């Protein structure tokens, strides 16, 4: 192709390479010198004199309908002395941000890499000998003119190259749409199928305006295109079909990448479970042990495969709608979400199970749940949904007065699909009057002359800590006055859980909803 | 074009690899228009795959203003770039400044496109434009003038302001101009209506001089300290005196003279938490010493040039907070509150907050405060260029505020 050269650099402090050719049967030698000369015979690669101290070694392997070989380069080393490049495309679009087509074609191109030329002053360490078979004879050398396949800048200048070339196409183009992926070319539009059909050969005209091929309609491929993971269709998309075997042993491996399936279904799917299987996993010894399905476990599994049964889709995006996200409670500490614009009709769905910190309660929970959703509505459409949640706007805001943490919400509006979060307790704001006062250290005294003594040497520091509270709540009525010197439990149940991890809080936790009034106040130790 | 200052990156670092944060589509578009002006007139040029360095860039908005702002972030270069001393002043700071009964911000950043950036040095400035959902991998850009932002930049354009800044500096030497990154200071202690002209004076002074200039209008002198404070109540009960206990003993910390062994024998025994204790004449003494002693900001505290200024910020609540500089623990430099009833919103309400302690910490030391922010960096990374206006980026961090912590301040 008549293209301009990027220029390419060696990793600074070093050289490069000086590798030792492998002994060449003297049959693959004669088949590195058909594919060689035709090459130089393309201007892909030149014959090239000694003392260039260069040379990566070569050979040779064939595969599919030839007697003849493939040439393969090892460039690991050349790719170790190279400079690093521009991220060739990092980042993976999600189907559920793409706007419909109504045609869509995918053009193969290649051997593209041969098409565009390698900057003239790095073609030197690209060097490499062909060995003649006979005693004092040639041994011929040669460097490459062109993108070496298997070189660390090859993705990169290419693709770069090729984003130049379709410009001036696009720009005559605006209609349709080209995504450059590795070597395909997906080219979609809304035209009319003989209309599409022509501008396809009018790309393909363009493309070869450079020396690049690509195949005409009978060597094309047709929608759906399964594309990492997902089925792609003009005008819909969904998840590569999930295959939910039966069996009734049940290995570690097998629940793991059972449950790895199931979290990639659930990008549309509604409704996946996983909390059963997952719990399988517990205190295993070996990949190959297998594992007994809980009554829980089936359950679940088999509520999994209907779901399954009935195949969704996701539609595409019209960037003429607002985008809705609505997020629901599904269990503990577990919520779901799905993102629409039309009511039912969604772009994408998902699970959040974030446990963030020993001890939460919803509220702060369904705020991680929302900024997570948000970030990915940034990535995918540019634009943040508007949300659907199932708190009170009175509940969130008493809650976030009273907490430490700076935090904030998008535009949302309440929607009454129970379960509906909701405080469970609020701590008193000033001491309760008449209601006795505990004073723990594990142990405590009341102001009424109570006390109490316990021993646990199978603790650590903060468990006692936090024990003595649990005790003065269990023996206290239903308004107490707590008063501790440790500024652990205090931080605790300061910001309020409804659940934890630890079993000790999730008992106090208890204590604290049957209680009508309970204030909690600190002291210094001695 | 004219002669560039040969520029170089602390010997042994390479150039900074930052991750663009994703942007809005509204923003993408605002930075596509910014960047083709800036493209055609040659400030910025288009790169190849072969800079593998990136610096993240942001659109903000405008006061009073429908333009936006193309702000980079080059915390990461300028960290990385040469320590910079001028051959001309050393640009000192002006502890005058602070004294001034008015300081006017102007933003001069403009100045620095008139000036070539030397070669080499190009490629570290590569920044990208994202596209949504991953589309492309951007579209890459590097600067081939002063960026707005840098370090070296007003270090390189640190003469040719001098030479405009000549008339003024001496046709009135009442004035204290200083000069921070890509603003401009000006102060003194004119009567408010000839001060505000004397800067209209300098405006204009400058579009003929070789630049153009475009926000605060601060006050120094009627900043000050909010010292520790006590209760005080009409009548004491058990939790009060704990609680005065409490924050008394964390004071003593910092004023050893603090005591509190007379409130403490009041409180000996299980005794109600609604208990009423009449005062005893040694523990009203005593406290009252106590009072006298947090009346003023304790002795020996000093700035040193040589460490760095720590900012901490604390959620009272009702749109309220509370901040403290220091650079060791305890010993802080200044200690302040800020209040914007409760409304707008948290994120805002920090941002703000930020945005004037950093103007107050280079008006008084000319250095900007590292912040540790009470707050997720998702959030904060999601929200803060919504309301962002100035045009340098200070460092922070983001933590977990202690409940006590919090209170003893307030
Ligand atoms: C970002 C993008 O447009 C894209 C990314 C991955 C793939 C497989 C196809 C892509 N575009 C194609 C396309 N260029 O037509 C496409 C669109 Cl735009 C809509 C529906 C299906 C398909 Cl295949």
């Amino acid at each position: 192709s008549p293209i301009e050269t990027v220029p390419v650099k060696l990793k600074p402090g070093m050289d490069g390479p000086k590798v030792k050719q492998w002994p060449l049967t003297e049959e693959k030698i004669k088949a590195l010198v058909e594919i060689c000369t035709e090459m130089e015979k393309e201007g892909k690669i030149s014959k090239i004199g000694p003392e260039n101290p260069y040379n990566t070694p070569v050979f040779a392997i064939k595969k599919k309908d030839s007697t003849k070989w493939r040439k393969l380069v090892d460039f690991r080393e050349l790719n170790k002395r190279t400079q690093d490049f521009w991220e060739v495309q990092l980042g993976i679009p999600h189907p559920a941000g793409l706007k419909k087509k109504k045609s869509v074609t995918v053009l193969d191109v290649g051997d593209a890499y041969f098409s565009v030329p390698l900057d003239e002053d790095f073609r030197k360490y690209t060097a490499f000998t062909i060995p003649s078979i006979n005693n004092e004879t040639p041994g011929i050398r040669y460097q490459y003119n062109v993108l070496p396949q298997g070189w660390k800048g090859s993705p990169a200048i290419f693709q770069s190259s090729m984003t130049k070339i379709l410009e001036p196409f696009r720009k005559q183009n605006p209609d349709i749409v080209i995504y450059q992926y590795m070597d395909d070319l997906y080219v979609g539009s809304d035209l009319e199928i003989g209309q599409h059909r022509t501008k396809i050969e009018e790309l393909r005209q363009h493309l070869l305006r450079w020396g690049l091929t690509t195949p005409d309609k009978k060597h094309q491929k047709e929608p759906p295109f399964l594309w990492m993971g997902y089925e792609l269709h003009p005008d819909k998309w969904t998840v590569q079909p999930i295959v939910l075997p039966e069996k009734d042993s049940w290995t570690v491996n097998d629940i793991q990448k059972l449950v790895g399936k199931l979290n990639w279904a659930s990008q549309i799917y509604p409704g996946i479970k996983v909390r059963q299987l997952c719990k399988l996993l517990r205190g295993t010894k070996a990949l190959t042990e297998v594992i007994p399905l809980t009554e829980e476990a089936e359950l679940e599994l088999a509520e999994n495969r209907e779901i399954l049964k009935e195949p969704v889709h996701g539609v595409y995006y019209d960037p003429s709608k607002d985008l809705i996200a609505e997020i629901q409670k599904q269990g503990q500490g577990q919520w779901t979400y799905q993102i629409y614009q039309e009511p039912f009709k969604n772009l994408k769905t998902g699970k959040y199970a974030r446990m963030r910190g020993a001890h939460t309660n919803d509220v702060k929970q369904l705020t991680e749940a929302v900024q997570k959703i948000t970030t990915e509505s940034i990535v995918i459409w540019g634009k943040t949904p508007k949300f659907k949640l199932p708190i009170q706007k009175e509940t969130w805001e008493t809650w976030w007065t009273e907490y430490w943490q700076a935090t904030w919400i998008p535009e949302w509006e309440f929607v009454n699909t129970p379960p509906l979060v909701k405080l469970w307790y609020q701590l008193e704001k000033e001491p309760i009057v008449g209601a006795e006062t505990f004073y723990v250290d594990a142990g405590y005294v009341t102001n009424r002359g109570r006390q109490k003594v316990v021993t646990l040497t199978d603790t650590t520091n903060q468990k006692t800590e936090l024990q003595a509270i649990y005790l003065a709540l269990q023996d206290s009525g239903l308004e107490v006055n707590i008063v501790t010197d440790s500024q652990y439990a205090l931080g605790i149940i300061q910001a309020q859980p409804d659940q934890s991890e630890s079993e000790l809080v999730n008992q106090i936790i208890e204590q604290l909803i049957k209680k009508e009034k309970v204030y909690l106040a600190w002291v210094p130790a001695h | 074009p004219i002669e560039t200052v040969p520029v170089k990156l602390k010997p042994g670092m390479d150039g900074p690899k930052v991750k663009q944060w994703p942007l809005t589509e509204e923003k993408i578009k605002a930075l596509v228009e910014i960047c083709t002006e800036m493209e055609k007139e040659g400030k910025i040029s288009k790169i190849g795959p072969e800079n593998p360095y990136n610096t993240p860039v942001f659109a903000i908005k405008k006061k009073d203003s429908t333009k936006w702002r193309k702000l980079v972030d080059f915390r990461e270069l300028n960290k990385r770039t040469q320590d910079f001393w001028e051959v001309q002043l050393g640009i000192p700071h002006p502890a005058g400044l602070k004294k001034k009964k008015s300081v006017t911000v102007l933003d001069v950043g403009d100045a620095y496109f008139s000036v070539p950036l030397d070669e080499d040095f190009r490629k570290y400035t590569a920044f990208t434009i994202p596209s949504i959902n991953n589309e492309t991998p951007g579209i890459r850009y590097q600067y081939n003038v002063l960026p707005q932002g840098w370090k070296g930049s007003p270090a390189i354009f640190q003469s040719s302001m001098t030479k405009i800044l000549e008339p003024f500096r001496k046709q009135n030497p009442d004035i204290v101009i200083y000069q921070y990154m890509d603003d401009l200071y000006v102060g003194s202690d004119l009567e408010i209506g000839q001060h505000r002209t004397k800067i209209e004076e300098l405006r204009q002074h400058l579009l003929r001089w070789g630049l153009t200039t475009p926000g605060y209008e601060l006050h120094p002198d009627k900043w000050t300290v909010q010292p520790i404070v006590l209760p005080e109540k009409d009548s004491w009960t058990v939790n009060d005196i704990q609680k005065l206990v409490g924050k008394l003993n964390w004071a003593s910390q910092i004023y050893p003279g603090i005591k509190v062994r007379q409130l403490c024998k009041l409180l000996r025994g299980t005794k109600a938490l609604t208990e009423v204790i009449p005062l005893t004449e040694e523990a009203e003494l005593e406290l009252a010493e106590n009072r006298e002693i947090l009346k003023e900001p304790v002795h020996g505290v000093y700035y040193d040039p040589s460490k760095d200024l720590i900012a901490e910020i604390q959620k009272q609540g009702q749109g309220q907070w509370t901040y403290q500089i220091y650079q060791e623990p305890f010993k802080n430099l200044k200690t302040g509150k800020y209040a914007r009833g409760a409304h707008t919103n948290d994120v805002k309400q920090l941002t703000e907050a930020v945005q004037k302690i950093t103007t107050e910490s280079i008006v008084i030391w000319g250095k900007t405060p590292k912040f540790k922010l009470p707050i997720q960096k998702e959030t904060w990374e999601t929200w803060w260029t919504e309301y962002w206006q100035a045009t340098w980026i200070p460092e922070w961090e983001f933590v977990n505020t202690p409940p006590l912590v919090k209170l003893w301040y307030q």
